[PDB]
């Protein structure tokens, strides 16, 4: 959902 | 439950999270969850971080009952050295  | 000491690289830390207060990745559960380990990335090279792991904390920043943007901030405002507290499901 959110790449880091 | 685990400790992961990591070095962020060209592609970041190399994985993707979900979840947090108000954006529940599982119903009635605001934990941060690793959803996608990036091929040939820092975590994939390290090998510890597994899919479905729970980020409990990131360096000094605890990711227990935090908003998604709060979590992503914490994982994006960090030097090349990051320690991780995770919880491995059982």
């Amino acid at each position: 959902e959110t790449e880091v | 439950i685990m400790e992961i000491k990591l070095i962020k690289g060209p592609k970041g830390l190399g994985f993707s999270i979900a979840g947090g207060v108000g954006n529940q990745h599982i119903p009635g559960d605001n934990s941060i969850y690793v959803t996608k380990i990036i091929e040939g990335g820092a975590a994939h090279k390290d090998g510890k971080l597994q899919i479905g792991d729970k980020l409990l904390a990131v360096n000094n920043v605890c990711l227990e009952e935090v908003t998604h943007e709060e979590a992503v901030t914490a994982l994006k405002n960090t030097s090349d050295f990051v320690y991780l507290k995770v919880a491995k499901p059982t």
